């Protein structure tokens, strides 16, 4: 409603902004109630807008006001589009003046891309929900179980009803043995079992600033090797080539070939 | 089991499938095997009519071209209103002929492709004006929208490969892995807010991949391989971007095309969903936000845009996971005023939600069950076909007979359902490794006495240690019963065994500390029949 009401306000503003009266005699501001024009007036004007003057006060004649903004200049080779204002309501002449507020503004170009389909509600405290608490849950089925070692659930839902199917399998390094789905039973249980990961591949170990290391492969198969290795004219620590072994190589990583390159 | 895949979800494609048929060791002689088979309908769920508008020949038929290369933010988002409309059958809500559309867009796309290869430098690099300094920038755009297009309109790969090899050459820097050359300004409305305050090696690194990425099907050479694995690994390695979403969620849509199941990508995803923003009690809507900094603009702003292009990465990360039940909420975010403007014609977050309605669209017609499926032996010939639609999701079981390996198969079609084949068997207890403690029992009048005899078998590496504690249970027929008070006496009798007994479901069960496999161990109770049946089932 904040957002439809700041968008009014420009349209009302389009509509309504007293530029469009004719020049105010006497150097009063414009005003438009909406349907007609009034002249707020200068201390020492009078009249309904402005017509008459005090006598000291027929001195001034500085006179700097605006009219309207002529509509878009549309895009200025930066795709923003762009209007200005021409201080011509009636103009500093016998004195001078300069109208207040910058004579032109810039836009951006921003159009609508989809289809509009009415309005979604929205309230300021809401959105900052990254967490809450569980629900009631009255349709009881089952939250997602927490999968197994090295593993991935590949359909995810808050709540999976009685009879509803999960998929899981091992990540990258690694392959299941057994069947891979798992499924909610009557009591909210999901009788997880019959599955385990074995590893085929491993990655290129956490290393110092200075690669001690050859990066040949994303992914290293099982009885595939890894080098450490200096970039120049040294050695330092750690074994010159390994192999991996159901578990990984078990490298050096709490220090690497370090050496006096 | 499987799900069938006629069309690529996963990371995989799954059309086909076998599965074998094997004999163990441990069988019942005589026994028959038995296989059950059956396919669920996996249906997309809720579809939220998620689209461009008519008006999307506006945002094909863009806003005034001119110098600074406003010409370039004139091109650019061409190159995916035409793929979402392809992707859409959309040019039928326009109303003219669709070929008419379709043949106008072709030949517009290919004036797009002159027009923004007029801007290539000799170098194959790419600027803001064509005497302008290079930008590495502009040429990862010029990479992610080559790399889009020759999905539709070929251009020759060298074209693309020397201005991928200019870059990749140039500037794919180590301990950090892709590098900027300081172009003059971000334009306006084009390129987007850097990393802010310092650091902008992660907007770099991942909008450079994402660019490479995209390219790299159409120029798939060993040094461009060799390149993405490193500017993919140091981008992840560096990625923990927590200081702004829209750098966890650039550096996450980059992952995300990458290695899918990649622990630190799926640790990126699992942070990108504690920094999620939601309303409702379930998801109703979800989006992201990371500076705080806020207005309630009617105009949209650079505020906006760090919204939009967060979330539309996020939401680009999500549709390369295929999960539309993840991505629903933030579809219904999109289309409807949040904070408005869809890119508010910044191109950059344009580009980008037109592609996320692009993702979505293709996702949803990847999901929808409309598949036939086949069932057939190895060697033997066709056990059964199923037809699989919005009606017919449940594939009910088909018996699996013949003893031989069985093939289940698919043509092209959409869905994910799954298969399912069940095995039953009867295994032996003396022919298989299951039993460590070998069973014998005689019945005799001297009411009646019982007398088990057991005894432990180590592994062929070990000694006569005996075995760890044992649970056992003596069943009886029902109404007979066991004299407990003489049963006592292995409870209170000084050459101790058992810790406790317990009668329970009719059942004797007592628990042993150890047995020895130097001997069979054997144990003597007494019974009285309150004879309670007609027919008795045989005692375990």
């Amino acid at each position: 409603k904040r957002n439809n009401l700041r968008k009014a306000l420009q349209e009302y503003a389009a509509k309504f902004d007293p530029c469009q009266c004719a020049p105010c005699p006497n150097n009063g501001r414009p005003t438009l109630s909406g349907t007609e024009c009034l002249c707020v007036c200068q201390s020492g004007t009078y009249g309904e807008n402005c017509e008459k003057q005090s006598p000291d006060y027929k001195s001034n004649a500085v006179d700097g006001q605006w009219g309207c903004w002529s509509s878009w200049s549309t895009c200025d080779a930066t795709y923003k589009r762009s209007r200005t204002r021409e201080c011509n309501n009636p103009a500093p002449q016998r004195g001078g003046k300069r109208c207040e507020g910058e004579k032109r503004q810039e836009e951006d170009c921003t159009f609508s891309i989809m289809e509009n389909n009415g309005q979604p509600c929205i309230n300021d405290d809401e959105e900052m929900k990254e967490v809450d608490l569980p629900e009631i849950e009255a349709d009881s089925g089952c939250p997602q179980p927490v999968p197994p070692e090295n593993g991935f659930i590949r359909n995810e839902k808050q709540l999976y009803l009685v009879g509803e199917d999960v998929e899981i399998s091992c990540l990258t390094g690694f392959e299941t043995v057994g069947y891979q789905y798992f499924r909610c039973l009557p009591d909210g249980t999901w009788r997880q079992g019959d599955v385990e990961c074995q590893r085929t591949e491993c990655i290129k170990p956490v290393v110092q600033e200075v690669l001690t290391i050859t990066p040949f492969q994303r992914l290293y198969r099982i009885g595939e090797s890894i080098e450490l290795t200096c970039p120049k004219g040294f050695v330092v620590a750690g074994p010159s080539r390994y192999t991996c072994q159901g578990n990984s190589w078990t490298p050096p990583i709490s220090n690497s070939l370090t050496c006096e390159k | 089991g499987v799900t069938l895949d006629p069309r690529g979800i996963y990371g995989t494609i799954s059309r086909r499938k076998e599965f074998p048929y094997r004999i163990p060791l441990d069988l019942v002689p005589k026994t028959e095997i038995k296989r059950i088979l059956s396919v669920k309908g996996l249906l997309v769920g809720e579809i939220l009519s998620a689209v461009l508008s008519q008006e999307g020949i506006n945002i094909l038929t863009h806003l005034p071209k001119g110098s600074a290369e406003a010409e370039l933010m004139s091109v650019v988002p061409v190159f995916y209103v035409f793929h979402y409309l392809e992707t859409g059958n959309h040019w039928n809500i326009f109303h003219s002929d669709p070929l008419i559309e379709k043949q106008k867009l072709k030949k517009k796309l290919k004036e797009g492709m002159l027009s923004i290869m007029s801007y290539r430098n000799a170098d194959y690099s790419y600027s803001v004006w064509k005497g302008g300094s290079a930008s590495t920038w502009l040429t990862a755009f010029a990479l992610r929208v080559l790399g889009q297009v020759n999905k539709y309109v070929e251009q020759n790969q060298n074209s693309i490969c020397n201005s991928l090899l200019w870059l990749v050459e140039n500037y794919q820097l180590d301990n950090g892995s892709f590098k900027e050359n300081s172009q003059y300004q971000p334009i306006k409305l084009q390129g987007t807010l850097p990393v802010e305050a310092r650091e902008n090696s992660l907007y770099l690194t991942a909008f450079t991949v994402i660019g490479i990425r995209k390219a790299f099907d159409i120029c798939p050479l060993v040094k461009i391989d060799t390149a993405l694995i490193k500017a993919d690994n140091f981008l992840l390695e560096n990625t923990l971007p927590a200081q702004s979403t829209f750098t966890l969620a650039i550096s996450a849509y980059a992952l995300s095309l990458g290695d899918k199941t990649h622990p630190q990508f799926r640790s990126i995803v699992s942070a990108l969903k504690r920094e999620a923003l939601v309303k409702g009690n379930p998801p109703i809507y979800r989006f992201w936000k990371d500076n705080l900094q806020h207005k309630d603009s009617s105009v949209p702003n650079t505020g906006t845009a760090r919204m939009v292009e967060t979330t539309a990465y996020a939401l680009l990360t999500s549709l390369n996971l295929k999960d539309i039940n993840y991505v629903n909420p933030v579809i219904k975010w999109l289309s409807e005023e949040q904070r408005y403007g869809g890119g508010f014609y910044s191109t950059q977050d344009t580009i980008n939600a037109i592609e996320g309605l692009t993702e979505y669209s293709l996702l949803v017609k990847q999901l929808r069950l409309s598949m036939d499926i086949d069932v057939s032996y190895k060697h033997k010939g066709a056990l059964h076909n199923y037809k699989m639609t919005d009606k017919n999701f449940l594939g009910r079981p088909v018996e699996v007979l013949l003893n031989d390996d069985l093939i289940v198969s698919t043509g092209f079609g959409s869905g994910l359902a799954t298969v399912h084949v069940t095995t039953v068997v009867h295994k032996t207890s003396t022919s298989e490794e299951v039993c460590s403690f070998y069973l014998k029992i005689d019945t005799q009048d001297i009411y009646k006495r019982i007398v088990a005899c057991a005894s432990y078998k180590p592994s062929r590496e070990e000694s006569s240690s005996g075995s760890s504690h044992a649970v056992m249970d003596i069943s009886l027929p029902t109404g007979i019963s066991a004299n407990e008070e003489d049963l006592k006496a292995l409870v209170e009798g000084v050459d101790q065994l058992f810790t406790d007994y317990q009668i329970k479901d009719g059942h004797v069960i007592l628990q042993l500390n150890s047995i020895p496999s130097s001997d069979f161990l054997c144990v003597r109770f007494r019974i009285f029949e309150l004879f309670e049946v007609g027919f008795l089932s045989p005692a375990t």
